RNA sequence: GCGAAGAACCUUACCAGGUCUUGACAUCCUUUGACCACUCUGGAGACAGAGCUUUCCCGGGACAAAGUGACAGGUGGUGCAUGGUUGUCGUCAGCUCGUGUCGUGAGAUGUUGGGUUAAGUCCCGCAACGAGCGCAACCCUUGAUUUUAGUUGCCAGCAUUUAGUUGGGCACUCUAAAGUGACUGCCGGUGCAAGCCGGAGGAAGGUGGGGAUGACGUCAAAUCAUCAUGCCCCUUAUGACCUGGGCUACACACGUGCUACAAUGGAUGGUACAAAGGGUCGCGAAGCCGCGAGGUGGAGCCAAUCCCAUAAAACCAUUCUCAGUUCGGAUUGUAGGCUGCAACUCGCCUACAUGAAGCCGGAAUCGCUAGUAAUCGUGGAUCAGCAUGCCACGGUGAAUACGU
């Protein structure tokens, strides 16, 4: 019961409080930054290879 | 204690991003593109050594400039991937798709396609040791000040993982200047997954 | 709706009630001042338990009389 | 620190009569960052303690400096697989440092209404060779009599 | 009597192309109000390291705009002509 | 002249005249209630014998009541050195041209401040 | 105060009841063509039944409906089978190689010995002479300063308005790109030297303060519940759809926080000084109705301009006068506001009322060496709504280090 989900967040549902936000590579449901709608461990592995512009390590 | 990407934390101090497009309330839409079209460029071409697939895009227009070893087999003579892969990029990204294909040099360098040298060869059930050795050596003469190739996972068919690698030469990574390469691929053998790690210090 | 501009009933037991053992499935649907004297059901996850509409209860929300959670001693 | 000694600063002469007696005794006061609320305190006790004495505040303020001092500070030596009580002579630290921590660790007993006066009269009855601070000076000495 | 407003993540790349505009505005113009500075807007993502437990371990990663504005205070027919003629590095962000 | 500590600064200007301490537009007793920390602020004017000779005007910007206490001290401590370079050889000495280089510091993750952590307890 | 950077529903993996089978969701094919959306009845909906109906484009093309299967579909098992990704020892100072030399040999020396250091850092002495990854340095931010560009920031010279408002100027600040500056550099003692004790000068003195960076490897350490994967099991159910419910239950024991037990305080009025961030289908001003939480209204803004946004501790006057109180605020009744189809189980807040334990905490135990601890506020991520938690920002600012 996981790949089926992913259809029930991508439908449109009765009430807009249903609707919920994933991330948009693998379906993980918590901690999705909305301004790159990753997840956490999505947003990290690709920020180390580069595919996010702008992004860097921020020593300070 | 694990160590840090030696590219996630060289990029913008001695290296750019794979992707420079500027983005104003747009980001959402253009960045979840440059992890799509950098998948189906990642399957169509994956036999023709293709290493940096770096997307630029202004104007309501793309251009994905990809970085081969192998120039001639994408586009040239027959003339026809470039114009058939027009069509498949810009099936996806809903406008142009300019691609100009780069020539690799001294192809013992990159590290994508230089793991890749052993990841085609550990999968066709080969020595650990000896698949690392013979190409360690082999691309040492091109040039390169160092090298490290480790084969990490349940190697050799055992029941218990266990790790191997080798090196030679300088390889300094905690000096911020050092040019140093990386790749990461996938052993899908038969039996599991042992995935290779390969990278390479260069001229400075 | 703890508004005072607003009281509503689910969408239908009012209407079931209106014409007329009652059995509204859910809950919710707060005992208005039309339907003392109509018992009804409100499920409770399991079973559904018997609660007879007065007028001193009137207000409340349905589900409130019928208990969720079963603690007979520690 | 496992590495030699070090050096104490406690320094910032203060704007009424100017002193590091009269900044310390003002920083061994306040809690939690409130400078301010000592500072007016510390120059309203010498207020009072100038005018129901009489003398200069200053000279009053210092003249329970010898009898807050201590002289013996029982140490804790380490004696047969135990700590004992082992008096020894204290320094100059455990002197003003001791002593000025003797007057506010006593601000309880001198069961006024405000602190304004209640540091104001334990300065002038230690002044007075007499309260309770000069007594828990000289309740030192005695457990240090003992040993 | 236009405004450009530049906004780049590298501050090298921008600083570079506004070095450009600013000479063709000479040419074009000899009032030209030269590049000026504005404050860089930071952000911070402290993403969680682990993937799984070990709350205290994350990393923080950060996103700069430089930014810069180039303005005109007597123009001539050339500013409206030789603006829109050149094609700045992708990043450059180009706005009259 | 021009003295900062920690966020505030204060910028002086010093012209010859009765000796009113004037801050950002105000009276200075209006501006700081508590006197007796303003007198250190005549320190840059005690140290070197020009207390009542210069009229003292300040702007202010941030920090703190006692923030600018320190800023304006050594706000004025480089402009009276600047009148005449023989007051330097007593202002360089006292600690006044000096800049107090403490400041607030960045919070850490894994830390509930910036040099505090959670409670310690083993089993 | 752990995954969970948001458990009313959803998320939800769990329970009860009710429903589907090539399946809600992909690829292979055929018959239809662009399929949908909409109203009426029943139901808790999931779903059934009626109607107009979806007017494709250029034989081909995207997208769809209907017809049997290959298949799908598993947040089902094994982290003592794995990729990964991590943690702790630990930012501890180690782990090695080449050429020589000793040893029959595995091997040793270098890397031991005396000092010194934060450090195999550095010196001296030795059958060793050098070097590589680690330490230090390169990088970021704060503390002084030069040049450049001066607006939306700044306002001295000039006046002008209730107001930096207006002309006007980039002087000062400040913003941000390229540079200077600190290295035991100089002087005295000491040392053979490394270095150690002190003094000038300088914004800054002994790696100035703080980040990022984590070697060889240890724990068969954590995770099959982020993704992926070896092998096994279910495959008209261990898959799939809905409504309600549990995840918040309470006789108790333990971990991390919040608020207090009062006079360095409470109550009333006045009143002053921030830093860092967020805003487009978003921030939402002024006035107006309100004790009230709020509602109506729509100004200005794709922002150094406008908004979120009046910061509180501090301070100045009156009152209280050492009481379970003019402290404390739990608990409960009534009456209300917000979002959301819906605040009963189970959200946040406001008024009146009610007013409980607590009068500085046993043996024991925790954090921190300076802008530190303590204490008072503000912002962001997630977010229709909900934080005493988390990630950041500032204001007030201490005490002691003899010693192992
Ligand atoms: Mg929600
Ligand atoms: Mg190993
Ligand atoms: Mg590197
Ligand atoms: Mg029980
Ligand atoms: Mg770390
Ligand atoms: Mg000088
Ligand atoms: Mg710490
Ligand atoms: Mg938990
Ligand atoms: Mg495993
Ligand atoms: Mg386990
Ligand atoms: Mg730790
Ligand atoms: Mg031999
Ligand atoms: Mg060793
Ligand atoms: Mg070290
Ligand atoms: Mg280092
Ligand atoms: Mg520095
Ligand atoms: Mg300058
Ligand atoms: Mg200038
Ligand atoms: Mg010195
Ligand atoms: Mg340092
Ligand atoms: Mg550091
Ligand atoms: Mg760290
Ligand atoms: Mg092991
Ligand atoms: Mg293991
Ligand atoms: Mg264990
Ligand atoms: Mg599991
Ligand atoms: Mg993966
Ligand atoms: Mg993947
Ligand atoms: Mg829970
Ligand atoms: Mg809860
Ligand atoms: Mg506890
Ligand atoms: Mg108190
Ligand atoms: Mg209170
Ligand atoms: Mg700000
Ligand atoms: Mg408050
Ligand atoms: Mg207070
Ligand atoms: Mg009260
Ligand atoms: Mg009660
Ligand atoms: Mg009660
Ligand atoms: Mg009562
Ligand atoms: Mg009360
Ligand atoms: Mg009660
Ligand atoms: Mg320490
Ligand atoms: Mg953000
Ligand atoms: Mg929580
Ligand atoms: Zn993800």
């Amino acid at each position: 019961a996981k790949k089926s989900m992913i259809a029930k967040q991508k439908r449109t549902p009765k009430y807009a409080v249903q609707a919920y936000t994933r991330c948009e590579r693998c379906g993980r449901p918590h901690s999705v930054i909305r301004k790159f709608k990753l997840c956490r461990i999505c947003f990290r592995e690709l920020a180390y290879k580069g595919q996010i512009p702008g992004v860097k390590k921020a020593s300070w | 204690g694990q160590k840090v990407h030696p590219i996630g934390m060289r990029i913008g101090v001695i290296r750019d991003w794979d992707s420079k497009w500027y983005a104003e309330k747009d980001y959402a839409d253009f960045l979840h593109e440059d992890l799509r079209i950098r998948d189906y460029v990642a399957k169509r071409l994956s036999d023709a050594s293709v290493s940096r697939v770096e997307i630029e895009r202004a104007a309501n227009r793309v251009n994905i400039t990809i970085h081969t070893a192998k120039p001639g087999m994408v586009i040239g003579k027959g003339g026809s991937e470039v114009e058939a892969l027009r069509k498949n990029l810009n099936e996806l990204t809903q406008k142009r798709v300019h691609i100009n294909i780069v020539e690799i040099k001294r192809a013992d360098l990159d590290a994508k396609l230089v793991a890749e040298n052993i990841a085609r060869q550990l999968e066709g059930r080969v020595s650990f040791r000896r698949a690392q050795k013979q190409a360690i050596q082999r691309t040492m003469r091109a040039g390169a000040k160092g090298i490290k190739t480790q084969v990490s996972g349940r190697l050799g068919g055992a029941d218990i993982a266990r790790a191997e690698h080798y090196s030679e030469g300088t390889v300094p990574l905690h000096t911020l200047r050092a040019d140093i390469d990386y790749a990461w691929e996938e052993a899908d053998t038969t039996y599991g997954k042992l995935g290779v790690k390969v990278w390479i210090y260069r001229g400075e | 709706r703890s508004l005072k501009k607003g009281p509503f009933v689910d969408d239908h037991l009012m209407k079931k009630v209106e014409a007329a053992v009652i059995k509204t499935w859910s809950r919710r649907s707060t005992i208005f001042p039309t339907f003392v004297g109509q018992t009804i059901a409100v499920y409770d996850g399991r079973k559904h338990v018997p609660v007879y509409v007065q007028e001193d209860m009137v207000g409340h929300k349905l589900g409130e009389f019928a208990p969720t959670r079963t603690y007979r001693g520690h | 620190p496992r590495k030699g000694p070090v050096a104490k600063r406690d320094v910032l002469p203060d704007p009424i009569y100017n002193s590091k007696l009269v900044t310390r005794l003002i920083n061994k006061m306040m809690v939690d960052g409130k400078r301010g609320k000592s500072q007016a305190i510390l120059y309203s006790a010498f207020d009072i303690i100038a005018q129901e004495t009489g003398k200069d505040p200053m000279e009053v303020f210092e003249q329970a400096m010898k009898n807050i001092m201590p002289l013996l500070e029982v140490k804790a030596r380490r004696v047969g697989g135990a700590n004992y009580q082992v008096p020894i002579e204290v320094r100059a630290d455990r002197r003003s440092t001791l002593g000025l921590r003797w007057l506010v660790n006593y601000a309880r007993l001198r069961g006024e209404k405000t602190m304004e006066v209640r540091v104001a009269r334990e300065i002038m009855d230690a002044a007075n060779n007499t309260g309770a601070s000069v007594k828990k000076r000289e309740d030192t000495h005695k457990m240090a009599d003992a040993n | 009597k236009i405004r450009i407003r530049l906004k780049a993540y590298d501050h090298r790349i921008l600083d570079q192309s506004a070095e450009k505009i600013v000479e063709t505005a000479k040419r074009s113009g000899a009032s030209v109000s030269g590049p000026i500075p504005l404050p860089t807007e930071k952000s911070i993502y402290t993403v969680l390291r682990a993937v799984h437990k070990y709350k205290d371990s994350r990393e923080q990663f950060e996103m700069r705009t430089h930014k810069r504005l180039i303005d005109i205070v007597n123009p001539t027919p050339q500013t409206v002509d030789s603006l829109m003629r050149l094609d700045l590095p992708s990043g450059v962000d180009i706005e009259i | 002249g021009t003295g900062r500590r920690k966020s505030s600064v204060a910028r002086v200007r010093l012209v010859p005249g009765d000796g009113k301490i004037v801050i950002n537009n105000r009276d200075w007793e209006d501006y700081i209630p508590f006197a007796a920390l303003r007198e250190v602020i005549k320190q840059p004017l005690v140290a070197t014998e020009t207390l009542g000779n210069y009229d003292v005007l300040v702007n202010v910007h941030g920090g703190g009541y006692t923030g600018q206490a320190g800023a304006i001290r050594h706000g004025v401590a480089r402009a009276l050195l600047q009148v005449a370079p023989e007051y330097r050889p007593a202002l360089k000495s006292a600690g006044l041209l000096t800049r107090d280089p403490r400041m607030k510091e960045r919070k850490k993750y894994g830390l509930k401040g910036a040099r505090r952590a959670p409670q310690f307890s083993k089993r």
